[PDB]
């Protein structure tokens, strides 16, 4: 089960009535500095400050001790067997030219297969994510790369560009 | 005849260190005097008494042990804190007072390990800790006090706590609600109101009436005010509801301390 | 397990009013905590503990109950005065201390009415009274403490008081002579001088020697200094003379307080 854990200041107690994920690997997420506990017959403690893979114990309720009130929400997905490993490697290179046109347009599409792009624009180019806009020739949510500057993007998601607002 | 021993030196006593007081098995520990310096009781965190690797009693900080002793009006001295296994306030009903008090001593016979673990805060100036043991003839762990920690949210209005562990055959000597805005509390078992919604001032008056000291920001429900163990809550395997109705004025997280009691078992509470 | 209850509201609490604390029959009352405000203990006059309409104990004013508790060094708190039916100072000889103390509890089983009557002085600022009961399983009234009031003229020289009631089978725990000019007192039964003509300073020293507090303008003759009930005066039917020889320095009216003891009877003392 994939379950939320939010913050505010004090102790939190999320007690969902079913520890099916007792003898189970926890994919627990963790920020800055906290303490937690295991309640499943016995009242136990836990202290952990980095994203870690936990083993199985008994659980009916979760204890959530707090030192820093202003850390960030997590999803402690407890599952029987949880293994996630994959970065690649890139086999193929493909070289081509994009058509830079007017307004905010997509430079690269979401493409699960892309690892890496090395890009050079012959004109100053503004690059950003899905938030980038250029109402009135003023780019928001972008940053400039200079004409002739080689740069890289290593995502597999959309990127957007802006170079000009001229239709012809 | 009792034996007073200067326990072996505590290994690696330093700031930010995790130390332990490993007790030699064979005899009975009635009291353990822990001398400290270069560190505050509050700087000695996560104090756990373990028998055979299992948890018996727990203290968030050593200061809670100081308050535990203060409540019973036991001798308090700066630079020293004692672990009173034998309960001096006990009074016998069908046995002598001495028997009722010594019955809580920490026997180690049949044990594989007896430890008192704790963590030294990083801010500790120059921690220095030593221990002395007041022992007697060996006995099984038997009847022991099991201090348990629980954290629950209190509201400004009325909060109810009915999810307290009810180990069968065990008893409850007292319950300590650590909160700053508790006005009154009510205790009931199976609908029966054993403790009416008593105002703090009224509850605290009864406590003092029995030679106890009222702890700051704490609402104590002493079930052994007379020293009679039979007055404590017997966790009957038939109790359907063990409830606590807390009337607070603040919205905070309270630390509920429950002093359990029972014959120690290798596979028990 | 004991039960702490917030007794029902006391009806018509006002200055110059005659109120009563009607106790529900069925259980045993070990202690009754009476909270007061807007009135002084001395403004709560003619306090009478009645069982079935009959008088058990009497207090000229609530202040006498405060002094009764002070004498035994019991916890005293401003704004509250307790009725200790169970005597905490009791010590067992052939039974446990607990049994000897609880034996004085106010059992109500078989009773038709249990009341604590009193009158609120007219000068009372703004009387406010409430009561809390520390109860236990029901028992017959049984062994109870019967505080009786007596007034006698004390001369400057020697006065003798031999007309004190001697209810058969009953006992006398103590005698309190309330006078400002008493130098020494002597107690005898059938010629036998159980208490020599002891000077106040000497008598008061023995009292303090047993953890008791000396009351102002009072000469206390404690027959239960050790807490042993069998040290008290046993009013045998054969006793021919129970005398008190008081050596005073003033001509005044003394209030003689006699703490009787015995198994409560609907048609007894
Ligand atoms: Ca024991
Ligand atoms: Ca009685």
């Amino acid at each position: 089960m994939i379950v939320k854990k939010k913050l505010a200041a004090g102790e939190f107690a999320e007690t969902f009535k079913n520890g099916n994920n007792i003898t189970i690997i926890k994919a627990v997420g963790e920020l800055v500095l906290r303490a937690y506990g295991a309640d499943g017959g016995e009242g136990l403690r836990t202290i952990v400050r980095q994203g870690v893979s936990i083993k199985g114990m008994n659980y009916t309720s979760v204890m959530l001790h707090t030192e820093y009130a202003q850390e960030i929400e997590y999803w402690v997905g407890d599952l029987d067997y949880s293994f996630q490993e994959q970065t690649t490697k890139s086999r193929d290179v493909n070289s081509f030219q994009i058509p830079l046109r007017d307004g905010v347009r997509e430079l690269l599409p979401e493409d699960a297969s892309r690892n890496r792009a090395s890009i050079k624009s012959p004109v100053d180019i503004w690059i950003g994510g899905e938030n980038m806009t250029a109402l009135n020739g003023i780019v928001d949510g972008g940053r400039k790369f200079e004409a002739g500057q080689e740069f890289q993007i290593n995502t597999f998601g959309s990127v957007n560009y802006w170079v000009s607002d001229e239709e012809i | 005849m009792r034996s007073f021993l200067n326990l072996n030196s505590i290994p690696n006593v330093a700031a930010g260190n995790s130390c332990s007081i490993k007790l030699p098995i064979g005899q009975t520990y009635e009291v353990i005097d822990l001398r400290y310096s270069g560190v505050t009781p509050s700087q000695i965190k996560n104090v756990r008494v373990e028998l055979d690797g299992r948890l018996l009693s727990t203290y968030k900080t050593l200061n809670d042990l100081i308050l535990e002793n203060t409540r019973h009006k036991r001798k308090i001295k700066a630079g020293v804190v004692s672990f009173h296994f034998v309960r001096p306030e006990m009074k016998g009903v069908n046995v002598t007072d001495l028997v009722q008090q010594r019955m809580f001593a920490l026997g180690t016979v049949g044990l594989t390990t007896c430890e008192i673990k704790f963590d030294i805060d990083e801010a500790a100036a120059g921690p220095k800790l030593s221990a002395i043991a007041q022992k007697s003839v060996g006995t099984a762990p038997s009847w022991l006090t099991m201090r348990r920690n629980f954290f629950k949210q209190l509201n400004n209005g009325t909060t109810e706590i009915a999810d307290l562990p009810r180990p069968v055959g065990y008893r409850i000597a007292a319950i300590h609600i650590k909160a700053a805005g508790v006005d009154a509390v009510e205790f009931q078992i199976d609908g029966t109101k054993w403790r009416d919604l008593l105002k703090k001032a009224d509850n605290d008056y009864i406590l003092e009436q029995y030679g106890k000291a009222v702890l700051d920001n704490t609402y104590t429900i002493d079930f052994m005010l007379e020293g009679d163990v039979y007055q404590s809550v017997l966790l009957d395997q038939m109790i359907q509801d063990l409830r606590l109705k807390i009337d607070s004025t603040m919205d905070e997280q309270a630390e509920i301390i429950v002093e359990y009691m029972g014959v120690w078992s290798r596979n028990g509470f």
